[PDB]
């Protein structure tokens, strides 16, 4: 096979998902060239876990799942397999074992209105944290309190998920950041995304 | 139950306000809702501060229990 990847879409996208309803994309049935994260994105977190970047562009792929959503700049560290945090245990969650790259980049030019940004959001409220891997896009009310209310109202029921509110007044901090995930198995026996 | 409890209790209603006017693409009732956040919570710090907190200033609230 020597059609390119698709990275270049995914890296590109006009509007990520919500971290909350995380998108998950399939990568098969290509050849994966990485050298264009490293040349460009001036700008650019590429800390992976399990395989060296080098050799990551060496070896050969058979699973390639690329996970993307907005993350502010602060709790950007969350995102990594035995940490917690709001982000970790509601929205996205990384198991303890994992063979992937993360990719984290500020957005302030292009994910920060004037006026402000609210497309994103990210859930605060659940009964339990989420399972490694697994996407939760329920909207239902908490349960906080001891009132069942099974609608939207003052007392301890709440609305489960929040919205940011990017501007570009903000600093490095609260600025958004796009944050893309590429998970690995390098078992290699089917190997239908292998590299050049 | 004072001033405290009450102000962070209608912040967070009005922070999933937000959150659902923006997850039905609404701009301006996102908008309107986010200045109402921010008039809450500039109230809540005010309080926090000492100064006395008003009533009819801020908007009412819903029908809270
Ligand atoms: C779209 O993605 C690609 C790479 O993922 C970039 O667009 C150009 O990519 C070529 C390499 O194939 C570079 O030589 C160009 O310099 C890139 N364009 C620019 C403006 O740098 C780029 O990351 C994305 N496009 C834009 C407009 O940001």
């Amino acid at each position: 096979i020597t059609n390119l990847c698709p990275f270049d879409e995914v890296f590109n996208a006009t509007r990520f998902a919500s971290v909350y309803a995380w998108n998950r994309k399939r990568i098969s049935n290509c050849v994966a060239d990485y050298s264009v994260l490293y040349n460009l994105a001036p700008f650019f977190t590429f800390k992976c876990y399990g395989v060296s970047p080098t050799k990551l562009n060496d070896l050969c792929f058979t699973n390639v799942y690329a996970d993307s959503f907005v993350i502010r700049g602060d709790e950007v560290r969350q995102i990594a397999p035995g940490q917690t945090g709001n982000i970790a245990d509601y929205n996205y969650k990384l198991p303890d074992d994992f063979t992937g790259c993360v990719i984290a980049w500020n957005s302030n030019k292009l994910d920060s209105k004037v006026s402000g940004n609210y497309n994103y959001l990210y859930r605060l409220f659940r009964k339990s944290n989420l399972k490694p891997f697994e996407r939760d896009i329920s909207t239902e009310i908490y349960q906080a309190g001891n009132k069942p209310c099974n609608g939207v109202a003052g007392f301890n029921c709440y609305f489960p998920l929040r919205s940011y509110s990017f501007r570009p007044t903000y600093g490095v901090g609260h600025q958004p950041y796009r944050v893309v995930v590429l998970s690995f198995e390098l078992l290699h026996a089917p190997a239908t995304v292998c590299g050049p | 139950t004072n001033m405290l409890e009450a102000l962070q209790q209608r912040l967070q209603f009005y922070h999933g306000q937000v959150a659902r006017a923006a997850l039905e693409n609404n701009s301006g009732k996102a908008r309107r809702f986010g200045r109402i956040v921010k008039q809450y919570e500039d109230a809540i710090k005010l309080y926090k501060a000492g100064k006395p907190v008003p009533y009819d200033e801020l908007p009412v609230p819903p029908g809270f229990g």
